[PDB]
């Protein structure tokens, strides 16, 4: 937990305060635009059920993944920037993201 | 409390 950007995210948001997650993905786009990837390319999910879609275009996302010396509490993630496809499983109406399934 | 949709954006958007 100490200031690259996966630590200081992951803390911020929740999800390090107790616990450390082993990974997490944000994506560096308007809100809007990833809730209009639920009327894109339709695919099945890992889990074989198909409320996943997969986006047309690559989006700016940064992986956090814990290190194989991250213990709670000191948590500490290795951070990686890429523009991958994002997939998201959607429920709902409005019909919107509720589960992040995969970066392409 | 939280709904699923807004736990999606919480840990993933970083607009």
């Amino acid at each position: 937990s100490s200031s690259n950007y996966c630590n200081q995210m992951m803390k911020s948001r929740n999800l390090t305060k107790d616990r450390c997650k082993p990974v997490n993905t944000f994506v560096h786009e308007s809100l809007a635009d990833v809730q209009a990837v639920c009327s894109q390319k339709n695919v099945a999910c890992k889990n074989g059920q198909t409320n996943c879609y997969q986006s047309y275009s690559t989006m700016s996302i940064t992986d956090c993944r814990e290190t194989g010396s991250s213990k709670y509490p000191n948590c500490a993630y290795k951070t990686t920037q890429a523009n991958k496809h994002i997939i998201v499983a959607c429920e709902g109406n409005p019909y919107v993201p509720v589960h992040f399934d995969a970066s392409v | 409390k939280e709904t699923a949709a807004a736990k999606f954006e919480r840990q993933h958007l970083d607009s």
